[PDB]
Formats: structure tokens, sequence, C-alpha cells
């Protein structure tokens, strides 16, 4: 029975950012003391009112309870006019965990350098989430660097679930193409794709994988076109050659890079240690059939005994488990 | 939270203890979930968006009086909400387009001055009345996945569940959604759909012999409750198809 809460029983510390509806704050709550984040529902009338973003976000949050997501743990509301109603103008307010900083935050300074133990720790969370996601059939559809918080523990959650869909092989119907930021986007969704696979979201932390090491994003155009190019220049041109089923996209004879490129990613990230190269390799295949997928990124040689298991040392208090609301997700 | 009650509950709706004619809830209902049915597919809206909206609407009103909402805003507000939560979303002014247009001008009355306003604001509430809870699954899903799992004449499958699919959309002008859990009545319309057409199902099951067939996709459900759903449905094509 959510909705009925008050946000009186919260205290708030601070307004984090705006969000893509309304605004984010930082806030505790009086009662247990825990930090939680805040997002600001609106709600807009002679528009279209409850946005779809925070639809979608709640639909599926609410499926999912993981260490590795962001969960929503609540979500409370705006006084009560007690009299009337129709008055309104009241906003609805999305409880979730809180994380201090976010990968791109971190990246920016020039300052942090994760060593592989790290990076290795950071991408197992991480494709641990997505698994999950993919298992319970969600695409997130808008994995970058800002979008993967992280706290002081070490602890990797992933966010922004405002365009996440849910996804069935049967091929239903087409999806809307132009998701993903350019950067962390995909050839086939650059080639004009409709109906995608979760595979999308792999080939985006495989950008964000080469970004941990590169310190800085690995495709960077302005275009979409000038965007191809960059991962030509790189993964190797889209060609019947490495990918049996490009002649079935639509923009693939009219997008085209500049020539056909061999593939020159061994080589520039020569200097990313071996196994890491080897899934770096993998999550960035241009033929999404072959590419791989978040429950073999796991199985990687970089991956496979990454231990995040919290018997070995050491103790770290401040994580913030799951296994309340999951035990709690019987009603 | 839990959505489903048994039969001797549903006469103690708000609307009813208020002191209303059960038999005009029923008129109410039938009413408001069939106008759902009409507009979307008129918006040409997916069917499972028609469902999550009516079924939106027949649980509102578990907790509401017909008196204190007029039945044909709110389940204007229901298709409103149900279009962005199954991605399938249309702009509050192309249903309200709708709104004047399939229906009676004095039916129409509803929704007072301003339908969007109306519509609108209305929304805050039904969000919090439906406790949040946005995905709702649909007889429709269950009803395919286990026709693909019978084993026998596909012109003979091909007809049972097209009948058996027109009979979930007979099923939501009632409270068979506030009743059992879309599997089981997917069950039951599998059940009816092979009666009247007098194909005996289980010879398309791993088990011929078993005449309950159906417990290959449930769990222990009798045969008394998948005969109850039935003859629920049969009042509708007794009266009002």
């Amino acid at each position: 029975d959510w909705g009925k809460r008050c946000v009186d029983k919260f205290d708030i510390i601070g307004i984090i950012g705006e969000g893509t509806y309304g605004q984010v704050y930082k806030a505790k709550d009086k009662d247990t003391g825990e930090l939680v984040a805040l997002k600001k529902v609106r709600l807009d009338n002679e528009k279209e009112g409850f946005p779809i973003t925070a639809i979608r976000e709640i639909k599926i949050l609410r499926q999912l309870i993981h260490r590795s997501v962001v969960n929503m743990k609540e979500i409370v509301t705006d006084k009560q006019d007690a009299l009337d109603f129709k008055k309104d103008k009241g906003a609805f307010y999305l409880v979730f965990e809180y994380m201090d900083h976010d990968l791109m935050g971190l990246l920016e300074s020039g300052l942090v350098h994760f060593s592989e133990d790290h990076i290795k720790s950071f991408m197992k969370q991480l494709m641990e989430g997505l698994e999950y996601c993919h298992k319970k059939n969600f695409l997130h559809r808008d994995i970058k660097c800002s979008n993967i918080l992280l706290n002081n523990s070490g602890q990797i959650k992933l966010a922004d679930f405002g365009l996440a869909r849910l996804y069935n092989s049967e091929e239903s119907r087409p999806y809307t193409n132009k998701v993903i930021t350019l950067w962390y986007r995909p050839p086939e969704l650059l080639l004009g794709e409709e109906r995608y696979t979760p595979a999308i979201d792999v080939w985006s932390c495989g950008c964000i994988l080469g970004e941990l090491f590169t310190k800085k994003p690995i495709f960077q155009a302005n275009l979409e076109l000038a965007q191809l190019e960059l991962i030509s220049r790189l993964c190797g041109s889209p060609c019947p050659a490495v990918w049996p089923d490009v002649i079935k996209l639509p923009y693939f004879n009219t997008m085209k890079p500049k020539k056909q490129y061999r593939r020159r990613l061994r080589e520039e990230f020569s200097f990313i240690p071996s196994a890491a190269l080897d899934l770096l390799d993998h999550m960035l295949t241009l033929d999404p059939s072959k590419r791989c997928t978040a429950e073999q990124t796991l199985q990687s040689d970089f991956l496979k005994d990454v231990e995040l298991s919290k018997m070995a040392p050491p103790d770290l208090p401040h994580w913030q488990d799951c296994h309340e609301l999951w035990s709690k997700k019987r009603r | 939270p839990c959505w489903y009650w048994d039969k001797k509950d549903l006469a103690h709706t708000p609307s009813q203890l208020e002191g209303l004619d059960p038999a005009t809830e029923a008129r109410y209902r039938r009413e408001g979930a069939r106008f759902i049915f009409d507009v979307g597919t008129r918006l040409g809206l997916h069917y499972d968006t028609l469902a999550t909206g009516i079924i939106y609407f027949h649980r509102f009103y578990m907790f509401h009086s017909f008196k204190q909402f007029p039945r044909y805003v709110t389940g204007a507000c229901c298709l409103f909400l149900a279009g962005k939560v199954e991605e399938t979303p249309k702009k509050c002014k192309d249903i309200i387009k709708t709104a004047r247009s399939l229906l009676n001008d004095v039916q129409f009355g509803q929704f007072g001055d301003d339908p969007k306003e109306e519509v609108m604001v209305l929304e805050r509430i039904l969000l919090q009345t439906i406790k949040f809870d946005l995905q709702v699954e649909h007889p429709y899903q269950f009803l395919l996945k286990y026709a693909k799992q019978l084993k026998g004449d596909k012109n003979k499958i091909q007809k049972l569940v097209q009948m058996a699919w027109t009979f979930v959309n007979d099923s939501l002008c009632t409270t068979l959604s506030l009743q059992w859990e879309p599997e089981i009545i997917a069950v039951a319309v599998m059940y009816l759909a092979g009666r009247l057409c007098k194909f005996e199902i289980q010879e398309w099951t791993s088990k011929p012999m078993y005449r309950r067939w159906w417990e290959q996709f449930v769990q222990d459900v009798p045969v008394d409750v998948l005969e109850d759903i039935c003859h629920q449905i049969l009042d509708l094509y007794s009266q009002g198809k």
C-alpha cells in the first residue's frame, strides 16, 4: 500500500540534480536514519500527467530486487488535502537506495585509477545485475557511466530504469530504436534495428569496460554516422563476413564507413590485461548474435573467480544489502 | 498485495454497503468495462492494454462508490494509465476525442466541465488506489502458451483458442478478474471452448487417460471451481454478448 506514507517521514538533506522527471533529492529517514534518494514526480496536468519514465521504473523495480541494482524502497506523497481532492498539484516521491558517486564523476577527475582487482570487482557486480535483468527479461536501454553508481564501500549499483522495457524472444513488436546515448550505442541500433536484443546492454557495458582502462570514453562522436566509423575504425567494418545478417538492416547500405576496416581492437587496447582483453574483444563484437551474453561474461577468465563473497575479509559495514527487501518481497 | 476475493465478499463493495442495488452495480461495471474496450480499439490499442485498464477499473471500485466517482470518467482515466503502463500510450487529448464521440451526450455529462482535468487529476488517486501495482497479467498470455503445448490437429486448435480468446474478451465485463488468477481463468476458457465444441482435450496431452487435463498446467484445481467460472460467463451470452 504505497503512496500512503508521508514525506514528513524523511529529513531532506540536499538537491542532487534535476532528473528525467522533476528533480532528485538526498534525504535521510527520521525513523531508521539510513540515507535515501528521492525522485520527485511533480504531476503536471494539461500535459500528460504521470510520466512513463516513472512508470517503467516502478513496474520493473518492484520485480527487481538485487544487490547490484539501486532498489526502489517505497513511494511517498505530499501532505494530504483531506478535503476536496481535485485541487491536487501534490507530488509523488520515489524512494531509492543512496549512492554518493557515479562512474562518470569519478573518472572525470583524472585522479582515480582503479586497480585491475577493482575493475574485476566492478564488472563482476555490473554483469551480475544485468544478467539478473535479462534473466527477468528487462532491457535497460540506457546504460552509461553516469548511470553506473558507486559508494565508498566499493559496491556497484545500476541506475535509471526510466527507459527500461520488457522483452520477449518471439519478436512481438518493433521498438523505439533511437535508444541509448550515442556514445554507448551498439552498431545494430545505429543501422536502424527496431526489434533488438538484450545484447545491446552488453555492448554498453563493454564500452564502459574499455573506459575503465583508458580513463576516457572509447567511442566519442556527435552524429550517428560519425559514430559508426569510429566503431568501424576499431571493431572492424560491418560486412557479411564478420556479420551474416547485416543485410537485413535498413540503413546499412546507405550509412557506410569510409573503408572496409580490418578489426584493430586488440591493437589499440593491447596494454590491457590478457583476460580482460579477451572479455572486451567479446563484448564488442559487431554481430549481436556472436556477441557475449551477460551470463557468459561472468564465465570469462577475467571474472569467473572474482570473489565478491562477504565471508572473505574485509568486513564492510556500510554495504547496502537487499535480503531485507527480497524477503519482504513475499508481500 | 492481494487482488482476489471470494464470491461471498463481493456483495460488500463500498457502493453496495452505502445502499446500492447490486443489479445496478453489475450494470455500471459491465457498462464501464465495455466502455474501455470500445474506446481502446478505436484508438487502435493492443489487447493487453485494453485488459489492464479494465482490471484497474474493476479494482478501483472495490475501494470506492459509483456515487462519488462517475463510472465513465474513471474508465477513461484507467485507460490513460494503462496506455503508459503497457507501453502503448495515447495522449489524453486523443482519448477525449473518443470520449465525446462514441458516447451518449448525457453519458458524456459525467466528465463535467473539463474531461481532461477530470481525467488527469483523477490519475493521482487511481495510482494510490491500485496500491501502485502496475504490472498485471491476463488469461490471453496463458491461453496461447497452453495451446502451444497441445499435440493434435492444428485447425481444431486454431478454432479452439479462436473461441476461447473471445471468451476472455467477454469475461472482462465481470469480476472474474477479481476472482481468479489469470492462468486459472485461461484454463477455464480452454475447458469451456473444449466442451461446446465437443473436443476432448486430454487426447492431445502426455496423459490421455486423466480426464482432468488441466493439472498439467496448473496445480490441484478442482473441476468444480472451473465450472463456476464457466457459468458466470454463460450468463453473459444469455443477455449481453
